[PDB]
RNA sequence: ACCUUAAGAUAUCAGAGGAAAGUCCUACUGAUCAAACAUGCGCUUCCAAUAGUAGAAGGACGUUAAGCAUUUAUCAUUGAACUGUUCAUUGAAGUCAUUGAUGCAAACUCCUUGGUCACACACACAUACGGCGCGGAAGGCGUG
C-alpha cells in the first residue's frame, strides 16, 4: 500500500471531491479539498509520489481555472512547484496568472519579480522585466 | 591557513561556488569543514548548459570545487590583518 | 491517468457530448472513475427539474 | 581470503600480465620484484597493444598509476 | 635524494620549462620552492606550432596564452613576453637545462653525503 | 591551538563541534555582531576625499570669473553643527531601515492569506521556520469571516509626509470629515 | 623483515627510513634505473603524451624524476590518413615522474 | 610595471595579480592571502575567450582584437588545484614610504593597546 | 596521525 | 582524520551524481572519512535500471550530494 | 544502524556474493566476478573475473583490481 | 557540554682548538649565502592645456539600440488525407530569453587616476643630440 493509493482509497477523499464537483462555484469546498490533498502529503520534496504531484497539480490547475481572479493561489502554486525544483514550470504559472489579469495586478507583480530576481540571473533580461511591468 | 580560517567564518551568509564540471550553486552556507567540504541550503543551481532549478540542500566534495564566492564584507575580518596581538595562552 | 477522471457539471447538465474527459480543461473538476454513477446520481434531481 | 599485497608476493617469478588503463595495452612477462606502491618491474616481458604482439622487451620498469589490474597468466 | 634539491642550485640560469599544456616558457629562473614552483623573470612564453596543416592546436593553450596579457598583437606566431610569471610545481612537464653548467658539482647530494658520513 | 579573533579567549586545540559550540552560544554570537557594526559603520563615516591637483589659472579664465560676483558662504558654529549632523546621521538610518508593508496589510483577509504572507508557511523559506505568538495556521478556510466589513478591519493609515515641509500642506481639506 | 616493511611509515625510526630508501633503490623496482645509470646503458622512456625519449640517466629519485643527457625526442603527430614523423634532440635534460608510463632498459 | 626579481608570494600582497586557471580562464585582483596556494582575491574579475572568437588567435587584420566575456565577482577564495600560474599587472594603491608608515602606525598602536588591555585585564 | 590512510589501516587491520 | 557531517543525511534517500554524467539515487547507509559511501537500493536515473541490494562508491567520483527528502 | 563501506566490502567477501566493478568511463569496461579480499585503498583482487564492454567479453581468471580505478562496486 | 597536543630542527661549507671512532661546542677564524638598515651611482623607465576649454592611461556590470549581417525554438504513439508533406489525439521531458543569441563596427555621454612642480617662449644636432633644476614612483647594480 503506497501513499497514493492509501490516500485515493480514503473515504474523506470522495465527499471532498463530490462536494467540489457538485458545488464548483462555493470555493469554501475547492479550498477545503485542496488543504486535504496538500496536507495528506506529510514531507513535500523531490522524491514524494509522482502519482500525488500530479495530482496535486491538477487539482491547483482546476482551482485557478475556475476561479481566475486569486492571486493568492498563483503565488502558492507558483512556490510549490518552485520547492518541488523546477523553475520553468515555475515561471509557466507567473506568466499565466499574470495573463489572467491582462498584465495589471500589483500582488502578482510584485511576487513575481521578488521571484525572479534569485532566479533569471541576466542583467539585460531582468531589467526587460522590470520595463515591461512598470508600465503596466 | 588563511582562505579555510575565512571560508570558516563566512559561515551563515550567502556564498556562490562554481564547480569543475562547470555548475554553479549559491546559497545560505550551513557547515563547512577544514578540507573545503561545504553544505549548501536553498541552493539555486545552474546546470553546465544553463538550465536553473532548486534543491533543499546539496553537500559538494571540496576536491572538485573551483572558487568561493563570499560576501565582500568580510574584507574586514579580523584573521586578515598581519600585525596581531596574542593573550600570551596559559601553561 | 490513473483512477483519476475530469468531468464538468455545467457541460453534463446542458445536454452535451463532452461532458467527460480525461484532458485538464477550464471548467473541469476531477472524479473518482468509481464513483462517477453517484456523481450522476447526485446531479439526477437537478437534471429532472431541467427536464421537466 | 587472500590480501593483494601477499597475492603480489606471490607472483614473484611468475607469468603475469599487467595491463595499463589507456589503449588496452598488455604486457607479458615474468614478475621480478615490487614496491610498497606496486611498481613492478618485468623480465622478458612481451607486448600486446592490442590482441596483436608487437615485439619483445628487455626489461621495463612499469609505474604505479597506470596498472590497471595484475593477473596471473596460466 | 630528492631532486628538487639539485634544481634550487641553478637559480640564477637560462631555462626552458615546458609545462604540460604544451606551452614553453622561457627565461631567467629564480628560486624553486621545495614543490617545483619555479619563478622565472625575463620570461618569453610560445606555443609551438604542429607543422601539420589539419591538425590545429591545443586551444585552452592559446585562451591562458592570450589572456597573460602580454601577446603581441602583430606577432605572427603565438608568443607573448612579460616579466615575472610563476609557475605552479605541478604544472611542469620537463626543464630543458642549459647546455655548459656541469652536472657532477651540482648533483653531489650534500644533505646525502652528511648522513652517509654521519652513518 | 586556535583562538577565536572576537572574543580574544584562547581556545584549547579543537576541531569538532567544539568550534561549532563556540561559534553558537552568545559570546560569539553577538560580540561578532558588534564587531561588524563598527566596520561597516566607518565606511559610511569615512569622508575622505580625492586628492586635489589645483592647475594655475589662466587669465582668460580668471577674468570672467572675476568679473561676474562674490558669493556668500554659509557657515554655522560648533554646536550648531554638532546638532545637524547627528540629525541628519539619525534620518539617513531612519530611512535607510525603513521597509514598506503596506500590501502586506491591504490583503489581510484574502482567501489565501495564511499561504503567502505569513512567511512562515510559505514553500521556499517555510523549511527553516518549520529551545526558544497567535501564529496564522494554513488550515484557514475563506468561511471564516464571511463579511470583512462587520467592523473588523480599520481604515487605511494617512500617507506620510516630510516634517520639514509640514508647512507645505494645505490648510483646509475640501469636505467635512467627522 | 616482513614486519618492518610492512610497518606503517610514521612509526619506523631515521635510520631504518633512510636504510628502507635505500634497499628500495638497490633491490627493486628502480633498481632497473639504478643498472641502467651504473653501466650507462640508454633507456627508452615512454611519456604520457605520446613522447619517447631515448637517453641515458645521471640521477634519478624517488618521484621516478631523473635528469637525462644526449636526449632525442620521438613523436609522431597525426589527424586521419596522414601522419608525420618529428624528432627533436636536447642535450641536457630534466624530466619530471608524473608523467612517465613504461622504462624500458636497452638490451 | 616592474616587479624586483627577489619577489616571492609573499611579498606581492596587495598587488592585483593576474592569475590562469587549467581551462583558459583568468582572474585579475589584488592579492590578500595565501597558503597549496589557494589565493584569495578582493575584487576579481574573471575573464575568458569565447569558442567563436578563439579562431582568430591562431597564426595566419595586422592587430587582433579579441572581445573577452567578463563576469564581476567579489572577495573570492580560489582552489590551488586549479591554479596554472600567476602574473603581475600593477601596483598597489599606497607608495613603499607610505605602506612602511602605516605598518609602524599600526604596530605602536597595536602596542599600546595590548599594554592597556593587559592592564585592565590584570587589575 | 597523518594522511587518512593510517586511519583506515588502523581499521581494515583490526577488521580482518 | 575528520569525518565528514553527513550524521544528518543517514537513512534519508539522496541523490548523488557519479563523475559527472551518471546520477545514483539510493538510502545511504554508512559513510567514511575518504566520503566513500554505502548506499543500499540504488536506482540509476536517467527506463532506469536499478544496481543492487548493497552498494558502495568510490568517494573519488563523487561531486554532490544532494538530499531529496525533509533533512 | 551505519555500517562503513569497508564493513560492506567485508561482507562481500564473506558471504562470496557476486559483485559487478563499475570502472569509470573512457575505458569502457566493467568486471564481474567475486571478491576473494580487499586492502586500505579499495584494492581488490577478484576470482572468476568477467570482463564485459559496455556482452561478448573474455574471462580473465584471477585479477587484482587497482583500487583507483574503480567507481562502483554493486551486487 | 565537548575538548587536552605529529615529531624534529633556525646560513653554509673549509681551517685551528677543547670535551681510535664518530660525537658536540668555540661574544674562534676564512669563504659563500640570506635578511635588515644606512648609502651611492652622469645607472633605466614614468610623472597632464592654461600662451589654454584640452589631453593620457584604465573602466562602464553606459546610451544610441528592436543598430547593419547571419542563425536558432522538442521527442515518442495513434488516426486521416497526401505524394516525404499537412491536421488532430495520448504520453514524456522543458533555464529565461527571439526586443534574445551570435558576427561586425562606429558615434556619444560619463566615472576613477596624475608634480596639472620650478625656470624658461629659447635655433639644435654625426661620437647625433650638455641625461648640468628640485622632488616623487618603480626596478637594476655597488659599497658600508
Amino acid at each position: 500500500m503506497d501513499k497514493y493509493t492509501a490516500l485515493i482509497h480514503d473515504e474523506n477523499f470522495s465527499t471532498l471531491t463530490l462536494n467540489v464537483s457538485r458545488y464548483p462555484k462555493s470555493l469554501a469546498y475547492w479550498e477545503k479539498l485542496l488543504n486535504y490533498i496538500v496536507k495528506a502529503s506529510a514531507p513535500i520534496c523531490k522524491s514524494t509520489e509522482p502519482q500525488l504531484l500530479k495530482l496535486i497539480r491538477c487539482t491547483y490547475s482546476s482551482m485557478l481555472n475556475e476561479f481566475p481572479y486569486l492571486e493568492n493561489y498563483y503565488i502558492d502554486f507558483a512556490l510549490l512547484e518552485y520547492k518541488l525544483g523546477n523553475v520553468s514550470m515555475s515561471h509557466k504559472i507567473f506568466q499565466r496568472g499574470l495573463q489572467a489579469f491582462n498584465q495589471r495586478s500589483l500582488l502578482l507583480w510584485t511576487s513575481y519579480l521578488k521571484f525572479c530576481n534569485n532566479v533569471i540571473s541576466h542583467q539585460k533580461q531582468l531589467f526587460k522585466k522590470y520595463e515591461t511591468a512598470e508600465e503596466y | 591557513g588563511i582562505p579555510v580560517k575565512l571560508l570558516n567564518e563566512a559561515q551563515g551568509h550567502i556564498v556562490s561556488l562554481e564547480l569543475t564540471t562547470g555548475a554553479t550553486y549559491r546559497g545560505k552556507l550551513v557547515e563547512s569543514e577544514d578540507s573545503m567540504n561545504v553544505q549548501l541550503r536553498d541552493v539555486i543551481a545552474t546546470e553546465p548548459q544553463g538550465a536553473v532549478t532548486h534543491m533543499d540542500q546539496i553537500f559538494v566534495r571540496g576536491s572538485q570545487i573551483k572558487f568561493i564566492v563570499v560576501p565582500d564584507l568580510l574584507k574586514n575580518a579580523p584573521l586578515f590583518k598581519k600585525n596581531s596581538s596574542r593573550p600570551m595562552p596559559p601553561i | 491517468m490513473r483512477d483519476i477522471v475530469f468531468v464538468s457539471p455545467q457541460l453534463y447538465l446542458s445536454s452535451q457530448e463532452g461532458w467527460k474527459s480525461d484532458s485538464a480543461k477550464s471548467g473541469f473538476i476531477p472524479i473518482l472513475k468509481n464513483d462517477l454513477q453517484r456523481f450522476q446520481d447526485s446531479l439526477k434531481h437537478i437534471v429532472d427539474a431541467r427536464n421537466s | 581470503p587472500v590480501n593483494p599485497k601477499p597475492f603480489l608476493k606471490g607472483l614473484v617469478n611468475h607469468r603475469v600480465g599487467v595491463k595499463l588503463k589507456f589503449n588496452s595495452t598488455e604486457y607479458r612477462g615474468t614478475l621480478v620484484s615490487t614496491d610498497n606502491y606496486f611498481n613492478l618491474q618485468l623480465n622478458e616481458a612481451e607486448e600486446f597493444v592490442a590482441g596483436v604482439s608487437h615485439g619483445t622487451l628487455g626489461e621495463i620498469f612499469i609505474r604505479c598509476n597506470n596498472v590497471l589490474y595484475i593477473r596471473e597468466l596460466p | 635524494m630528492k631532486l628538487v634539491n639539485f634544481l634550487k642550485k641553478l637559480r640564477n640560469e637560462q631555462v626552458t620549462i615546458e609545462l604540460k599544456n604544451g606551452t614553453t616558457v622561457w627565461g631567467t629562473l629564480q628560486s624553486v620552492s621545495p614543490q617545483m614552483n619555479a619563478i622565472l623573470t625575463d620570461v618569453k612564453l610560445t606555443l609551438p606550432q604542429p607543422r601539420l596543416n589539419k591538425l590545429n592546436s591545443n586551444g585552452i593553450a592559446m585562451a591562458s596564452l592570450y589572456l597573460t596579457g602580454g601577446q603581441q598583437p602583430t606577432a605572427s606566431d603565438n608568443i607573448a613576453s612579460l616579466q615575472y610569471i610563476n609557475i605552479r610545481g605541478n604544472t611542469i612537464r620537463q626543464i630543458i637545462l642549459p647546455d655548459s653548467l656541469n652536472l657532477d658539482s651540482l648533483l653531489v647530494d650534500q644533505k646525502q653525503l652528511n648522513s652517509l658520513r654521519r652513518s | 591551538k586556535f583562538y577565536c579573533d572576537y572574543c580574544d579567549t584562547y581556545l584549547t586545540h579543537d576541531s569538532p563541534s567544539v568550534r561549532k559550540t563556540h561559534c553558537s552560544g552568545r559570546k560569539h554570537k553577538e560580540n561578532v555582531k558588534d564587531y561588524y557594526r563598527n566596520k561597516a559603520r566607518d565606511i559610511i563615516n569615512k569622508h575622505n576625499h580625492k586628492r586635489r591637483h589645483i592647475g594655475k589659472r589662466g587669465r582668460k579664465e580668471r577674468e570672467n570669473s572675476s568679473q561676474n560676483e562674490t558669493l556668500k558662504v554659509t557657515c554655522l558654529s560648533n554646536k550648531e553643527k554638532r546638532h545637524i549632523m547627528h540629525v541628519k546621521k539619525m534620518n539617513q538610518k531612519e530611512l535607510a531601515q525603513t521597509s514598506i508593508d503596506t500590501l502586506k496589510l491591504l490583503y489581510d483577509g484574502s482567501p489565501g492569506y495564511s499561504k503567502v504572507f505569513v512567511d512562515a508557511n510559505r514553500f521556499d523559506i517555510g523549511d527553516l521556520v518549520k529551545r526558544a505568538q497567535t501564529s496564522r495556521s494554513r488550515d484557514e478556510t475563506c468561511e471564516s469571516n464571511p463579511f470583512p466589513r462587520l467592523n473588523n478591519p480599520k481604515k487605511l493609515e494617512p500617507p506620510k509626509i516630510l516634517s520639514q515641509w509640514s508647512n507645505t500642506i494645505p490648510k483646509t481639506s475640501i469636505f467635512y470629515s467627522v | 623483515s616482513s614486519q618492518i616493511i610492512d610497518r606503517p611509515k610514521h612509526e619506523l625510526s631515521r635510520a631504518e627510513l633512510e636504510e628502507l630508501e635505500e634497499f628500495e633503490f638497490k633491490h627493486g623496482p628502480m633498481s632497473l634505473i639504478n643498472d641502467a645509470m651504473v653501466t650507462r646503458t640508454p633507456v627508452i622512456i615512454s611519456l604520457r603524451n605520446n613522447h619517447k625519449i631515448i637517453a641515458r640517466v645521471k640521477a634519478f629519485d624517488r618521484h621516478c624524476n631523473m635528469v637525462l643527457e644526449n636526449v632525442k625526442e620521438l613523436w609522431t603527430e597525426k589527424k586521419g590518413k596522414n601522419v608525420i614523423n618529428r624528432e627533436r634532440f636536447i642535450s641536457k635534460l630534466f624530466l619530471r615522474g608524473d608523467s612517465v608510463i613504461v622504462v624500458l632498459k636497452t638490451p | 610595471i616592474q616587479v624586483a626579481h627577489s619577489s616571492r608570494l609573499a611579498n606581492l600582497i596587495d598587488y592585483k595579480l593576474r592569475v590562469l586557471t587549467q581551462d583558459g580562464r583568468v582572474y585579475i585582483g589584488q592579492l590578500m592571502a595565501f597558503d597549496h596556494m589557494n589565493l584569495v582575491l578582493n575584487e576579481c574579475i574573471e575573464e575568458r575567450v569565447p569558442k567563436t572568437q578563439l579562431d582568430k588567435l591562431r597564426p595566419r587584420g595586422t592587430t587582433l582584437n579579441i572581445k573577452v566575456e567578463k563576469r564581476v565577482l567579489g572577495l573570492t577564495i580560489l582552489r590551488g588545484e586549479q591554479i596554472l600560474s600567476t602574473v603581475v599587472e600593477d601596483k598597489p594603491l599606497l607608495s613603499k614610504k607610505e605602506r612602511l608608515v602605516r605598518d609602524k602606525k599600526e604596530k605602536k598602536q597595536a602596542q599600546k593597546q595590548t599594554k592597556l588591555r593587559k592592564e585592565k585585564e590584570k587589575k | 596521525m597523518s594522511t587518512p590512510a593510517a586511519e583506515q589501516r588502523k581499521l581494515v587491520e583490526q577488521l580482518m | 582524520v575528520s569525518t565528514p557531517e553527513l550524521k544528518k543525511y543517514m537513512d534519508k534517500k539522496i541523490l548523488l551524481n557519479i563523475n559527472g554524467s551518471r546520477k545514483v539515487a539510493g538510502i545511504l547507509r554508512g559513510y567514511d572519512i575518504f566520503l566513500n559511501v554505502v548506499l543500499d537500493d540504488a536506482m540509476e536515473i536517467n527506463n532506469n535500471h536499478q544496481l543492487g541490494l548493497q552498494t558502495v562508491i568510490r568517494g573519488n567520483s563523487i561531486i554532490s550530494l544532494e538530499a531529496l527528502d525533509a533533512i | 544502524a551505519m555500517v562503513p563501506p569497508i564493513n560492506c566490502i567485508f561482507n562481500f567477501l564473506q558471504q562470496q556474493t557476486p559483485v559487478t566493478i563499475w570502472l569509470f568511463e573512457q575505458i569502457g569496461i566493467r568486471i564481474k566476478g567475486k571478491i576473494v579480499g580487499f586492502d586500505e585503498f579499495m584494492n581488490v583482487v577478484i576470482d572468476e573475473a568477467v570482463e564485459i564492454p559496455v556482452e561478448k567479453g573474455t574471462p580473465l581468471g584471477k585479477i587484482l583490481l587497482k583500487g583507483d580505478n574503480i567507481t562502483l562496486i554493486t551486487s
